[PDB]
């Protein structure tokens, strides 16, 4: 599974011109260092492991951080489920237009115990219900609404102090891939929502405290970490140089192509 | 090891031991085969 | 020789004398949607030559100061023959486009065009808060020009350096790309197959890809050389299959 | 039941863990997979594919298109000066950091392989000239004379019909994996382009021709240690 | 004992988990199973079975029986107007949301398959007429003329002894699974019924005949992502 | 296990009239899109998975939420064990008249630490006894009564802060199926309790704190989640359009057949 | 995997891998066989 | 799921545990291993290799080079006195504690094996003399006469061309493993060097010759119980 | 026992049962073989 070994080369004066190619063809030259220059026989035990899209997405990264409190809509956290909320994994997922990945969510929830005048009352271990409402499903409006009855909606019901909750999610896109980039309008009139927001509507994630109330306000932070696995990247894209501005669109502020250097001949050190 | 303890296929470990690679999709997408040892024209 | 090329898709044919090898989109030749990969149960309308022909779009003058142009396909093919008619009269459509960009320049002309088919080139709004209308990115009649610098308003961010998608334009070669270098090339052909998550998608709401022609080296010609150097896109959908006959959408 | 002793790594969320987890929706019928062209099963494939690099990243030119343009001219002035010079390491070099190999390098901490820089002469068809594109391995000063660049690894680019010479940096390193982050120990060499011969042009052709450099990864190229990219900085919630 | 490392999914109550649990009453002799007719081993079976849909769900008529009744008449007036029109998607369309396929659709987030609408002419036995029941795939405006509906998928219903024509929507979608929730991307087509010919009746038969539409699922039909139904709202403890 | 593939079709002018059927027969037409219209050969890799009654009931949903306190009858929670208490799973179970399901109860219990004047005393980890009294068995009247001695009554004795308690229950109905719908009176005189209350008398669930007392009032909420598994649905029923009013009867307030639209021809968008 | 660690049959994982289906109970309950390619009468 | 009973050793970080843990970077391509000469697969190999010991560790001489130098002279004075004397146990003996075997001994609590002390005569080539290097097993007083040392294990070193006699302490112990820490029970013997004959030198050679003692481990040598070394003391953060 | 439950090679128990030893790298590094039963010279 290792990369191709550098074949031994020698002096050459021929008509092969391996270095001389044409980018006009659009084909990146398949040349090796043995072609242009003279190289020794180096057996490359180096392997393109951890560079696989499966391994690259294997690193779990946050996609959703929100603060929901105990003792309105601030007692539970609502997440329009998209990878684009957090820039760290968004740019990874935006390296490819289509990724057919089974996403492994690992919720990390930490209670904060908000600083108040009175904080001398100790609440028992806080259980957390991370319910997933599929798109078009019943969206709860209160922390005790009927939607929290998980007849069909999956829910971990994670309790604090245990191992972080983790529920692997299959490939749920209506299409055959998750369109991270989708230059398309929601409506056929070409008017509406432009971007990944249209196709990447995978429901919502409502996070609440299973505990009814606490003597003092406790604002637990739900840190959702998305680990893509069984990924099928299908159309590669460059990383977005510009910083992410909107989580529902690719809208960006202009950014330099690279870090500017003093001169075209400016080589530090 | 490689034993899958969950019935659902998605509920399995990532396929981190698969190192399949076909750079020819991107590096060599031309219809006519281009050999480095000949002029590209 | 590899420089000469001839593509006879449909009634219209394109013959070139200085054209490098055609860039098959991502190494896979376009084809009709197979029964294994088909999700629509309607009988596919497959005009072999009525729609799968070379459509010559509006030619745009490659000025010295031109930073780039983009066409949004297949919506750029509206009002272009029976391909556009089938777009209007069908809910779902699939096509593999062998775009052919013609830039006839003399041996004394300096310039280079990255003709790149970016699948799903989601364009960024000039003002990040709002979203541009459809007219700003759609390419029904004329190519939408990338601006040399940043622009503002309810339009598409046309900064050529960011390619309009917040992406390094020099890295746009990651997508199926061919270079029209007037030193060597005068025409680039990219045979891009149908590229989308869904096997068939509507051809109005969703643009299957965007053909971005980015002059990396601006056109440079001395006095006396032809100043009107045209960049003519001749795109031929291949293996075009449509499902869902419906009322014409306009 | 079964006596189980919890390891000291229990009840932890390691980010890079191959641990099976219960399915959110068991027996969920995933949408059937279709052969979408361009299946990326490794991002070293997108590193291998060419990418125009911003060689001329002088102040202001990064905003415009002239960042990639490598200016060459039919003038005797500054002919004994490099056409360009920059650091070979794609991780931290200003030219190569935001390119396809560099962007897929700053997502990692270690990189190994032969960077190949394809140089496209974007000038007049009758503009013929010879350049000397040289990778100098580290340990010495940046080449300030064309002879110094010739002493290192180099290729003479005779601009012609092909119009693209590939300078393949032959992985001249003292370690199996150079480090993407800027460190003098795994500091790479210096890629400098000079004039082996002037860019001779006919009277009807522009003297100020342009060159594009395409830094691409060879089959040797690999990255070993993943890391969050320094380029993608998120000031706050989007 | 056995070294066991707890995965980051330990000590969680995932709702959709296939985890074995200790029996409340071990070795409990369950009452012997009997062959009760109608064993439902999938709710797409109850989706497949016909269901009268409330096509005429105009205000007030949902309370009465006229919601399902599709009114047709032997009058020249409004003959160039649709007998009815509604959205094809059973998930959010008012007509099809509370029917058997729709009710077994809003319990899910994704749906795929061919809805088949069986139209029963509940009029006089001598009342003969030709209708044009048309599913128009999305991407265009709702059919406002019978020609526009004819341009899409359609079936001519010649009312006769059979008295029931099945308009089978042939799953004209750009994705393998349309989304049950109202989203323009997976928005379905429009099912419109028009008069291909008037409902000719003898002088002794009523002109205002009635039609019943039975939206049913075909063998293709499937749902992929389960979700709590929005219809069943519980204000409080019962 | 996938659904039937759409067979290829073509133009047809025959006497088969596949579209022309009769609903008077009571048989839903077995027609396919290839029958009425002309369709391409589409291999339907889509499968009727997650639509199985086994998978549909696999999603665990709440059936019983009650608040029982620490430091009368309010110190333990009494549940007449029925799926009908919570509407979310009730309508799922009411999709079928008879369901022979082994029910997997997963109790989720979260302490609340009721807001009081003094809450500065920290109680150790609260253990919770979820006892099941079979129908006709001894029903406790106090939190420390003799009934809590679980000589025969199953009890998890779950402790807070651990994994949520889960005790799978076999099929315990006296009949051969759980009659979710039972249009029958309790007594043969046709007078008494009408509905599922008669046959679906599966005992009671008493939830208490194993801890004798606490310095301050702690009202833990018992959230019982019922996951049916090994289900045998036997007589399908439509979902109840009307909102549930009573948990012991099907009594309902009249509700519209569907969401009313402006007109019979009113097609939004 | 599919190993049952509890003796009681009910104390086992849900049979989520069973996709048996007989719509003919509801869609085709008529005594006389009805073929779509013939008039229903 | 599977009934698992946690052992009383669960959720603990035992330092000496062979417990598998999830990989920080899964499928990480480690740099290919090269045959670097000198592969140490056991630190008893570095114990076995010779090491100059500070026999003459008198105050002040530990700072200088004279700690290793064992002074010998061509003088009748103090000829009936030991050339040196110290404790055999490398764990706590001042001479042998910081040597290769001793340094790899104080990293352990128990030690077993035959220490071999190679004595190199670093004097004039014509300086010939006979020494009596004697390991006396414990249980008796430190040898104060050459006869007492002769009564124990001893070797006569006839200084000549070889110039190095190896006094191999033949593991005279009452237990299979002596304890590295200073304890009288596993207290080792005493290694004392005396003059069997004077160091006769020609008139042109220095009388005050030097001897170097190389305490090395034999094939028998082993250490059994690891412990933090008392030598490496860290007062605070570096 | 010796079963590796993690795919990555580094994510395995320490090889504490390997007692391979070659002291000749350090104790006997001379080019010419030296036998103890002969003068070293
Ligand atoms: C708590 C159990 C259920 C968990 C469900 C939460 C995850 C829903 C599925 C996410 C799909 C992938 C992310 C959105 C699509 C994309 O932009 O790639
Ligand atoms: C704590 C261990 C014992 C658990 C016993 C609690 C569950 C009792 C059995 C419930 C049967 C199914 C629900 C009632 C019948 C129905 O309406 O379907």
């Amino acid at each position: 599974r290792t990369v191709a070994n550098t074949q031994p080369s020698g002096p050459s004066n021929s008509k092969e011109i391996p270095a001389l190619t044409a980018v006009e063809t659009g084909h990146t030259s398949q040349v090796d260092p043995s072609d242009t220059l003279q190289t020794r026989h180096v057996v490359n035990f180096h392997s393109r492991s951890e560079s696989t899209v499966e391994n690259f997405m294997g690193r779990a990264a946050c996609v959703f951080m929100d603060q929901y409190k105990l003792n309105s809509t601030d007692n539970f956290a609502v997440w329009t489920i998209n990878v684009r909320e957090m820039a760290q994994l968004r740019r990874k997922c935006e390296l490819f237009t289509y990724m057919r990945f089974d996403i492994e969510m690992t919720m990390v929830i930490t209670s904060c115990q908000d600083q108040g005048t009175q904080l001398e009352q100790d609440m028992p271990v806080l259980t957390h219900q991370i319910m997933y409402v599929p798109p078009g499903g019943p969206i709860p409006a209160k922390v005790d609404s009927y939607e929290w009855q998980t007849s069909t909606n999956p829910s971990v019901f994670w309790t604090e102090g245990n191992a972080p909750a983790r529920m692997s999610i299959p490939f749920i896109s209506v299409g055959n891939a998750y369109s991270l980039f989708y230059d398309g309008w929601s409506h056929f009139t070409q008017d509406g929502t432009y971007g990944y927001t249209t196709l990447n509507a995978m429901g919502k994630l409502f996070v609440r405290h299973v505990n009814k109330s606490s003597p003092h306000q406790i604002t637990s932070t739900i840190r959702v970490y998305f680990k893509p696995k069984h990924i099928k990247a299908w159309v590669p894209r460059p990383p977005r140089l510009c910083p992410y501005i909107n989580k529902g669109d690719v809208n960006f502020v202009v950014t330099e192509v690279t870090d500017a250097r003093k001169s075209i001949t400016d080589t530090p050190h | 090891t490689n034993i899958n303890f969950y019935k659902d296929a998605a509920s399995s470990a990532s396929n981190r031991q698969e190192l399949q690679q076909d750079p020819g999709k991107f590096t060599d997408p031309v219809k006519d085969l281009m050999v480095k040892t000949l002029p590209a024209l | 020789s590899d420089r000469v090329r001839s593509m006879t898709l449909g009634n219209s044919t394109i013959t070139t004398q200085e054209s490098a090898n055609v860039v098959v989109g991502y190494g896979e030749w376009p084809s009709y949607l197979s029964d294994k990969e088909a999700t629509a149960e309607d009988q596919p309308t497959q005009p072999d030559v009525a729609t799968c022909r070379f459509y010559t779009l509006e030619s745009v003058q490659w000025e010295k100061s031109s930073p780039g142009w983009w066409w949004k396909f297949p919506e750029a093919l509206k009002n272009m023959g029976l391909f556009g008619q089938n777009m209007h009269y069908h809910y779902l459509g699939r096509a593999g486009y062998t775009i052919h960009v013609q830039c006839n320049a003399s041996k004394f002309h300096q310039g280079c065009l990255l003709v790149v088919c970016v699948p799903e080139a989601e364009m960024g709004c000039a003002d990040t808060s709002t979203t541009f209308p459809a007219t700003e990115l759609t390419t029904e009649e004329e190519p939408h020009v990338f601006t040399s610098d940043s622009i503002t308003g309810k339009k598409v961010q046309a900064a050529v350096c960011n390619a309009g998608m917040g992406v390094g334009v020099g890295n746009l070669t990651i997508f199926p790309h061919q270079w029209i270098n007037l030193r060597t090339n005068n025409s680039a052909t990219i045979v891009m197959p149908y590229i989308n998550s869904v096997p068939m998608d509507n051809m109005f709401r969703h643009y299957n890809f965007t053909l971005m022609i980015i002059p990396f080296a601006p056109l440079n010609f001395n006095e006396g050389a032809t100043a009107y150097v045209p960049v003519t896109v001749t795109i031929a959908p291949m293996y075009a299959e449509y499902n869902g006959l419906r009322l014409a959408s306009t | 039941g079964v006596p189980v002793l919890n390891t000291p790594g229990s009840t932890q969320f390691l980010t890079s863990d191959d641990f099976q987890s219960p399915s959110a929706m068991p027996q969920f019928d995933e949408t059937p997979e279709m052969h979408i062209p361009g299946e990326v099963r490794n991002l070293m494939e997108m590193a291998e594919v060419d990418s125009v690099v911003p060689v001329n990243n002088i102040t202001g030119k990064t905003k415009s298109m002239e960042a990639y343009q490598i200016a060459v001219g039919t003038g005797n002035t500054d002919k004994t000066k490099p056409i360009f010079s920059f650091q070979m390491d794609p991780g931290y070099s200003s030219v190569l950091k935001r390119t396809l190999l560099g962007e897929m390098l700053n997502y990692y901490a270690h990189w190994s392989g032969s960077v190949k820089l394809t140089f496209l002469f974007c000038g007049s068809a009758m503009a013929t000239g010879k350049l000397l594109i040289s990778y100098s391995p580290p340990g010495a000063s940046v080449p300030s004379s064309r002879k110094d660049a010739m002493l290192g690894t180099h290729i003479i680019w005779d601009i012609g019909l092909q119009s693209s010479c590939v300078l393949c940096v032959p992985w001249i390193s003292q370690s199996h994996y150079r480090m993407v982050q800027q460190d003098p120990y795994t500091s790479a060499g210096y890629i400098t382009c000079w004039y082996q011969t002037n860019i001779v042009v006919p009277p009807g052709a522009p003297t100020s021709c342009d060159v594009l450099c395409f830094a691409s990864a060879c089959n040797d190229f690999s990255v070993r240690l993943l890391r969050d990219t320094p380029f993608m900085a998120q000031p706050g919630k989007l």
